[PDB]
This record gives structure tokens, sequence and C-alpha cells, in this order.
């Protein structure tokens, strides 16, 4: 998620109204700081353990 | 330069 | 920038200010170069005085 | 375009396309837009139809102007028998008088501006026809709001491309033709010259689509050959320079067509590229030469 | 007629196609602006509620349309200052065209990436990003 809140990578989506919507420029979602904390991330095995 | 220069061996 | 000698303070008075810049990326000897020449006081500065 | 012939003497274009230079090289310095084609017969049907439209809106305007001059010239005459009711002196009557005569010239001028601008964008819509120029983009802008139906017009090389490959050589010939047999030496010389050229477009059985192009080529790397100094630097033949340029200049088109941005950044960027192809064929044959070292 | 005329400097071009901006003096950009951020939105929500069509849909498009034809006059309202800046930082061997290009497109980067925020001044701002731009263009020149 984004490092800061309401916040877009590029600048694109930054003024607040915007939530809950990903932005095309930067392929990211605008929720507050808390979200990061939230979600996760998978690794992909080449080779089953 | 665009200029085709063919050579025309027949 | 400092408290004059014999006033007094009371609790969550302020004892003595500081700005702090703000962060922008930039290019290390590019943009050292172009912010030696102009750019002087063009970003933010926060408060932790 | 190719450098090569919308300034070589004679101009091939301004032959085959009978246009002056000086609206030629306008198009090519995206200076001015252009008509490329109208669908003459169509707007012929409704010609009536569409004079008729320009009596009402005329008309509208007509009353809209009478209406605001009626208003000012009864809130004149007011004023004017308020003062003599109160007794001024005639300086004070002079001064309303002169003041509310000049609000209502400068109305009726306005109103004649909006009505000179109505004949002019009629008359350009009448007697139109391919070849015709508009210097002012503002005209053009009014003319595509009022009428954008018949005809379209865009100001680019591209514009020529689809101009001549829609034209057609054959009639034209013929037309030169005809004209010859007759006398009248002073065109019968422009029209033997016109013929002449065509008749070779036709005769070499290509099209004249060959100019304007969409593809330039690069020699060898050898025939530019790349020297190492002591330092390494670079100092070979600047058709690298120029190949750096043009290249350049490409990706920055295609990266801000990509973003998006209005119409004159565009084309400004579109000059510019046009310049340096045309700096890259042939430096020096139009305008100042570049020059780094 | 087949009479030669001279050519037309790029330049000259420049001046003619922007010699119709007019400045508003920084005032009223915030509304200027205001109908920018109204369109963005009013864009996003035709996304978002493009299941529901009407007069109402219509109605956010006047906002958009307000919006694209602001940002239309907002990007012409900084063509002098983007110039004078670029010709501040000439000499240096490259064409004024190509550093006056690539100021355009550092601003179009910038405004349509802004928020008023009662920040600094707008103009600030936009000359910020333009000299960063051009100077990361003249560096990549080398
Ligand atoms: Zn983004």
């Amino acid at each position: 998620g984004p490092t800061r809140d309401w916040e877009c990578y590029c600048g694109k989506y930054k003024r607040v109204r915007f939530k809950g919507i990903i932005c095309e420029r930067c392929g990211v979602e605008v929720t507050r700081a808390k979200v990061r904390r939230e979600r996760m991330g998978h690794i992909e095995l080449a080779a089953p353990v | 330069l665009c200029l085709n220069v063919e050579v025309l061996s027949s | 920038g400092i408290v004059r000698i014999g006033a007094e303070v009371r609790d969550g008075d302020i004892l003595v200010g500081k700005v702090t810049p703000k962060g922008e990326t930039e290019l290390t000897p590019e943009e050292r170069l172009l912010r030696a020449i102009f750019g002087e006081k063009a970003r933010e500065v926060r408060d932790t005085s | 375009t190719h450098i090569w012939y919308f300034k070589g003497v004679p101009s091939r274009l301004g032959y085959l396309l009978d246009l002056a230079p000086k609206d030629l090289e306008k198009i090519i310095y995206f200076a001015a837009y252009v008509i490329t084609s109208v669908d003459e017969e169509m707007r012929h049907n409704e010609l009536s139809t569409l004079e008729a439209e320009m009596a009402v809106e005329r008309k509208a305007v007509e009353d809209q102007r009478d209406g605001e001059l009626e208003a000012r010239a009864q809130k004149l005459e007011a004023d004017l028998a308020e003062l003599e009711a109160e007794g001024a002196k005639a300086d004070a009557r002079r001064k309303v008088r002169d003041g509310g005569e000049r609000e209502m010239r400068q109305i009726r001028d306005r109103a004649q501006r909006e009505l000179d601008r109505l004949e002019d964008i009629w008359s350009t819509f009448t007697k139109l026809a391919p070849k015709q120029l508009i210097v002012d983009e503002n005209l053009y802008r009014e003319l595509v709001d009022r009428y954008g139906e018949y005809f379209t017009g865009a100001m680019g090389a591209e514009s020529i491309q689809k101009l001549i490959e829609n034209f057609d050589i054959d009639a034209e010939a013929e037309s030169l033709r005809d004209v010859i047999r007759n006398g009248k030496g002073q065109k019968k010389l422009r029209a033997l010259k016109r013929l002449k050229v065509v008749a070779a477009f036709q005769q070499s059985g290509n099209s004249p689509m060959g100019m304007v192009l969409d593809a330039v080529p690069v020699i060898p790397p050898e025939l530019r050959p790349m020297v190492q100094l002591d330092g390494g630097r670079f100092a070979t033949s600047d058709l690298n320079d120029l190949y750096r340029r043009v290249i350049n200049r490409n990706n920055r088109l295609k990266r801000l067509i990509d973003l998006g941005a209005p119409e004159i950044i565009v084309n400004n960027e579109k000059r510019m590229l046009q310049e340096s192809v045309d700096a890259l064929f042939d430096n020096g044959r139009r305008g100042r030469p570049v020059t780094g070292p | 007629l087949d009479a030669q005329s001279p050519a037309a400097d790029l330049v000259r071009v420049y001046l003619n196609g922007i010699g119709k901006t007019a400045l508003l003096n920084a005032a009223g950009e915030v509304e200027l602006a205001k109908r920018i951020e109204a369109g963005l939105y009013a864009e996003h929500l035709l996304e978002t509620r493009k299941r529901l069509g009407e007069n109402r849909k219509r109605d956010l498009a006047a906002v958009v349309r307000d919006g694209e034809a602001a940002r239309r006059h907002l990007l012409e309202a900084n063509l002098r200052l983007v110039v004078s800046l670029a010709k501040r930082y000439t000499g240096r061997g490259m064409p004024l065209l190509d550093l006056i290009q690539e100021g355009n497109l550092g601003l179009i980067r910038a405004m349509e990436k802004f928020d008023y925020t009662k920040g600094f001044k707008f103009s600030t701002y936009a000359t910020w990003w333009i000299r960063q731009a051009i100077t990361r263009g003249m560096a990549d020149q080398s």
C-alpha cells in the first residue's frame, strides 16, 4: 500500500476524495496508511519445499 | 536519400 | 530563535524554535549544482521546536 | 516531407499541387490551417436553407443590437430630460450627450463587428475550395464551430499526403492539354510547365505519395565511421549527431502523445521535428544552418 | 505563381501561438483548479457510477468539460514563465527549442499532479518543476 495516506505513487490520485480506487499510471490503491499493516505478499517457489 | 536506385540487369 | 533570559515559561510553551526541511527526491551532483545556483528555500519545512 | 521538393526551384510540389511557395511552406512550418476536401454538391443542395438560417441568425443579432440601441438611446434621452429639469449648464448636457453618443457608436460598431464577422464566415463558406488558406486560427475555430460539417481541414505534412492521394492526375492532365490547345501565352506557359510535370508523373508509373516520408533510412555504421581519440572522445562525422537529434525528437513525440496534451504543444514539437529531418537530409538548404563547433 | 519567399523563425512561431495568453494574476487560479479537481472526481465518478446513465451523468460531464477547458487555459497560463526560465539556461549548446519543449513536458507533468493545499505560489511550483526538468535534460545531453 501507499507509504502515505491517500497518496498515489505518481501524484495522480493524491486528493483526499480519491479512496478505494486504483491509479492506472502507477497501479496503486488510495487508502489510509493503516491498510499497509493488513496486507500480505506471497513469494513463488520454483521447487517445492 | 529515398532514391530507389535499381539495377535493371535485364 | 531562542527565548530571552528571564522570561516566565509555562508547561506546553515553546522553549526554542527550529525548522526541519521536507523530503523531495533529487539528483546528487546535477541538482547539487542546480540548488547551489538556484531553488533556494524552494521546498517545505516542518516544525520540530 | 522531403526537403528536396518543397524547397527546390522549381518546387515540384508547388507545380503538381498548384500552390504558391508561401502557402506550401506555411503548412510545412505548422503556420496556418488548410482546407482539404469539401462536399460542394452536398453544400449546394441546402445552400438556400443555409442562407435562410443565415437570414434568421443575422436578423437575431440585428434584433439584439436594435434592442440595445433602443434601451441606451431611451436612457440617454431620459438623462438629458432629467438634466434639463435640474437646469444644469449646457456643459453637463454636452458631456452626457457625448458619452451616450459614443456609447451608442461603440454598440453599433460592435454590432458591425459581429455582422462583418458573419459575412466573412459566409464568404469563406460559399467561395470555399481546396488549396485555400486561413491565416488566423480564430476564424477557422469559428468556422468549424458554426459549420464543422462539410469541409475537413488540418495543417501538417500529412494534410498534403491526403490531398495528393485523393487527388487525380489524368483529369488535370487532360484539362491542361485543353488549355494548351487554346492560346493566351501568359497563362499558356504556366499550363505548359504544369502539364510537363504532370505528364512526367503519369509516365513514371509511380505515385506522388513518395514525396511524404514515413521511414527515413540510415547508412551503415562504417560510412559514418566512429572514432575514439586519446580520451575516447566522439569526434567522427556529425552524422551521428544529426541522427541523435532526429531519434531523440521522435521519442519525445511518442512519449508526449502517449501522455496526452493539447494541440499547441503537439504542433510546436512537430514543427521542430520537421526541421530536424530537413536539416539531416540537408543542412543550410533553407534557414540558419545548424552549427555546434 | 512561382516567386520565392523567406523562411520563418521557429521561435517567432512560438510567440505568435502564445500571444493569446492572458495571465490571471495568481488570484483566480484556485477556482480554476477547483474545477480541475471537480472534473477529475466527476470523471472518476463517471467510471465508478458508469452503472447509472442519465441527464445527471451529462451534468458530471459538464463539470468534467469545465475541468478540461479550464485545464486548457491553465496550461496556457504559464508558457511565458517556462520560456523565460528556459532562456535563463541557454548557451550550453542546446537549441532553445529543445529546452523549451522539455520544460513544456515538465510543466504538463507538474500541474496535472498538483493540488493547491494552500502551498507556495503555484507559479513557484511550476518554475521549480520545469527548472528540474530542463536541468535533467541538459545533464542527460552531456
Ligand atoms: Zn498514481
